[PDB]
RNA sequence: AAGGUACUCCGGGGAUAACAGGCUGAUACCGCCCAAGAGUUCAUAUCGACGGCGGUGUUUGGCACCUCGAUGUCGGCUCAUCACAUCCUGGGGCUGAAGUAGGUCCCAAGGGUAUGGCUGUUCGCCAUUUAAAGUGGUACGCGAGCUGGGUUUAGAACGUCGU
RNA sequence: UCGGGUAAGUUCCGACCUGCACGAAUGGCGUAAUGAUGGCCAGGCUGUCUCCACCCGAGACUCAGUGAAAUUGAACUCGCU
RNA sequence: GCCAGGAUGUUGGCUUAGAAGCAGCCAUCAUUUAAAGAAAGCGUAAUAGCUCACUGGUCGAGUCGGCCUGCGCGGAAGAUG
């Protein structure tokens, strides 16, 4: 889990979702691409 | 402080004084010449390179080649000898240290290799710099 | 790092940075990076942004820097008290007002230019915007 | 009841005659070692041409204490001196070949079974 | 018409310094943004040039607002109490995580969190432990609780400077 | 810095000389004996300490008698932010 | 969304140990087409493989992306409460 101020898509499979007032980058191809805004 | 190799010296001109001419003097003069040559000829450090012949099942070929290109080595080529692809490569002797264990780790203890000195090649500038520092002190 | 080759005087009063900028049009190229905020662009910042955009365009087309750091900025050494004369010059800056075209570019596609200017803008302390040359 | 600075006698033929405990092993702020406890020692007095020399830092097992050991009936066994048996720093096995003086049943473990065999008496 | 005073003295000043507090945050420490690169290949496992934006009050400083009809000052001892930017133990994501063992980040402050050699030391280095030997705040916590080694009275000497 | 001593020695002892900035009666270098003199080490010894326990006395406490002191604008004199 | 196709000179060439869409550098094409990049990704020593774009079928009404602008969100750790 990468916790950063600047969260973004790093691929075409990476997806931006907001959960419980948190912007997150969930990915179906690469676990390295999983990010949380914080 | 390493023996200088692969250098040609051409004695084109010189001088002598019959009275003061001594073979020892000329030997000293020769040394001085080599010294000044170094100041202008850009002496570089060379490292012993070894031809490595690695035989393994094709399944582990990618890993073997990766290890070589990681140890500052170059793959000279490959050949499908028997059922175990043979990879020919040149790798620095210093880098080759510990290849046996890594080879067996990568090939599931199904890999074998033979290393024999091939040539002397220039050491990477960074590594060479370290060598000079070490030899200096 | 841009700096005047010679100056009439070594040091300059602080001054103020009010008003709108002069030179608000893309005058040399097709695309430009315009300042929307107010501040001081240092020479090092100007260099960093230039190096970034130059690499991005991969030595294609031409780049004009419309800003020069002509104002000397002094600083006092540490552990020195107030007074005892003005400090020594440490770096050179350019005063920027809203509307100033900082960089212009030509000889590239707009998409490459927009990307290159984005990379350079990240090295700048002021907010910027992409602009294209107009007929009038 | 051995602590740091406590001088012990040696109950083996390793060559050491007097050792000093420099650490009680096996826990933070651990105060004392009794019979069966392993300590870190330094050799203070050794005989010429021994297995060990003066100034050596190794391990030892305490085998006799003036404080003594308690038995499950409330009985006590006390000795006249504090005595230890030197061990290898790594293997923690006896350096000597012979044990001198009595030992206790508190050393009846797999680790210290050699001492029990070599010991003249186990009390 | 030149100096010395630690042998000193008087009148004054927090109008003006040293200590601690305050304001400030350059500097310091912590975090983030951009990503050239390093990482065999692969920016972002780990790391990160050139530059950019913050946070803390936390070092070196700036200022001279409080105290000069007195706010005892280093280190130790005794006794602590808080923060969390977590040293150990608990939970978890990623990993360049086979296992063992690590790296890195997130969550978590309940409890726990060496003895010695040397030196006034804080510290540091060293020896040997430990699950770990945390980082800070508290008048650099604590002398109407202790100490008095450091340091800044009067004695004396050396080097040095000076007739 | 090197050597000794210690498990570990910014001190000590023996060297080295690179004397910031020794040096010859504002004496130089030695020196037996002497010293409530400065530094360092060892044996003995121990509550100095690990880590304090118990005991004997004088106070402290209670009762009777006598009976101070510094200080003090006035007080109906709590915590926190 | 879903069901299909997603190619042929050709592995473009050079370079490259190897480089074949997917190391790099030059090119930079043509062909059959409904359409298919001398390849946008994953993947491989290299290939392959796995996609995608593109396109065709199906489906049956809106849909997609910039620009300006109002109010919010994360970025955001401290010491007695
Ligand atoms: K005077
Ligand atoms: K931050
Ligand atoms: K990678
Ligand atoms: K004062
Ligand atoms: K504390
Ligand atoms: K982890
Ligand atoms: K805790
Ligand atoms: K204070
Ligand atoms: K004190
Ligand atoms: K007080
Ligand atoms: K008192
Ligand atoms: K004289
Ligand atoms: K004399
Ligand atoms: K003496
Ligand atoms: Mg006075
Ligand atoms: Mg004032
Ligand atoms: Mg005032
Ligand atoms: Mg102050
Ligand atoms: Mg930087
Ligand atoms: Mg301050
Ligand atoms: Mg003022
Ligand atoms: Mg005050
Ligand atoms: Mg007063
Ligand atoms: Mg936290
Ligand atoms: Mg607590
Ligand atoms: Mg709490
Ligand atoms: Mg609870
Ligand atoms: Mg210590
Ligand atoms: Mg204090
Ligand atoms: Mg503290
Ligand atoms: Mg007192
Ligand atoms: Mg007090
Ligand atoms: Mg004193
Ligand atoms: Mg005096
Ligand atoms: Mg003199
Ligand atoms: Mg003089
Ligand atoms: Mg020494
Ligand atoms: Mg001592
Ligand atoms: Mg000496
Ligand atoms: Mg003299
Ligand atoms: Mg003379
Ligand atoms: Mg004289
Ligand atoms: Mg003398
Ligand atoms: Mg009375
Ligand atoms: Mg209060
Ligand atoms: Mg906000
Ligand atoms: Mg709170
Ligand atoms: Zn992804």
């Amino acid at each position: 889990m990468k916790v950063r101020a600047s969260v973004k898509k790093l691929c075409r499979n990476c997806k931006i979702v907001k959960r419980d007032g948190v912007i997150r980058v969930i990915c179906s191809a690469e676990p390295k691409h999983k990010q949380r805004q914080g | 402080g390493y023996p200088l190799i692969d250098v040609k010296a051409k004695l084109y001109d010189g001088s002598y004084h019959d009275v003061d001419s001594s073979e020892m003097a000329f030997k000293i003069a020769a040394s001085l010449a080599l010294k000044e040559a170094a100041k202008k000829c850009d002496p570089v450090i060379l490292e012993p390179m070894m031809k490595v012949t690695i035989e393994m099942p094709e399944e582990y070929m990618g890993d073997i080649m990766g290890d070589v290109t990681s140890r500052r080595g170059r793959v000279d080529g490959m050949e499908p000898r028997g059922n175990a692809q043979v990879v020919n490569a040149y790798v620095p002797l210093s880098e080759m240290f510990g290849y046996a264990t890594s080879l067996r780790s990568n090939t599931q203890g199904r890999g074998t290799y033979t290393m024999y000195f091939d040539h002397y090649a220039e050491v990477p500038k960074s590594i060479a710099e370290d060598i000079i520092k070490k030899n200096k002190g | 790092m841009l700096q005047p080759k010679r100056t009439k005087f070594r040091k300059m009063h602080k001054g103020r940075n009010r008003g709108l900028a002069q030179g608000t049009d893309v005058s040399f190229g097709s695309f430009g990076l315009k300042a929307v905020g107010r501040g001081r662009l240092t020479a090092r910042q100007i260099e960093a942004a230039r190096r970034a955009m130059t690499r991005a365009v991969k030595r294609q087309g031409k780049i004009w820097i419309r800003v020069f750091p002509d104002k000397p900025i002094t600083e006092k050494p540490l552990a020195v008290r107030m007074g005892k004369g003005k400090g020594n010059v440490e770096y050179w800056v350019a005063l920027i007002q809203p509307g100033k075209v900082l960089y212009e570019m030509d000889g590239v596609p707009e998409e490459l230019a927009r990307e290159a200017f984005k990379l350079a803008a990240a090295k700048l302390p002021i907010k910027t915007t992409f602009v294209t040359k107009t007929v009038m | 009841m051995i602590q740091e600075q406590t001088m012990l006698n040696v109950a083996d033929n390793s060559g050491a005659r007097r050792v000093m405990c420099i650490k009680v092993l096996g826990g933070s702020h651990r105060r004392y070692a009794g019979v069966g406890d392993i300590i870190k020692i330094t050799i203070k007095e050794a005989i010429p041409r021994g297995k060990v020399k003066k100034g050596d830092v190794l391990k030892a097992v305490v085998v006799r204490t003036k404080k003594g050991v308690r038995r499950p009936d409330g009985s006590v066994i006390r000795f006249d001196g504090n005595a230890c048996v030197l061990l290898n720093n790594n293997s923690e096995q006896p350096i000597g070949t012979r044990i001198f003086g009595p030992v206790t049943r508190e050393l009846r473990s797999e680790k210290f079974m050699k001492i029990i065999s070599l010991a003249p008496e186990v009390l």
